[PDB]
């Protein structure tokens, strides 16, 4: 619709992506402190 | 503390909700 | 304009849920080999 | 302040996201080394 | 199923699309 | 070329950063 709507849309995105990535930090992590 | 399953549900739970932003 | 870059941010956005799609691959490749 | 702020911080939100992402590509490749 | 070969490959394509946008 | 260590540093550093931009 609007601009404004759209631009909360980008940053929920964005903040739903922040927590994937967090996600993948984690996972990541698990998997050095298994092999090293 | 997440056990792997949880961790699968979690990603697929922001998955959703991005997609639908998306969309 | 305003309007233009909103759609550059979604592209951009875009293009970081496929690497997002790509590294959560990857985890879960190795994470299947050592588990 | 107003939309051209926001979406501005948006744009080094994802700027930062971008090398949080390459930094989790490279642990990812690290290990992926060490397994295979 | 995808190599890691291609992964890399794919990796770079949107890291660099990225790029490009923010500039 | 970087340690584990550091890579940790570098995650969190860009981690806060985020956090503070998405206030």
């Amino acid at each position: 619709s609007g601009i404004v709507q759209q631009q909360n849309n980008l940053l929920r995105a964005i903040e739903a992506q922040q927590h994937l990535l967090q996600l993948t930090v984690w996972g990541i992590k698990q998997l050095q402190a298994r092999i090293l | 503390e997440l056990t792997w399953e949880e961790w699968e549900k979690k990603i697929e739970e922001y998955t959703k909700k991005i997609e639908e932003i998306l969309k």
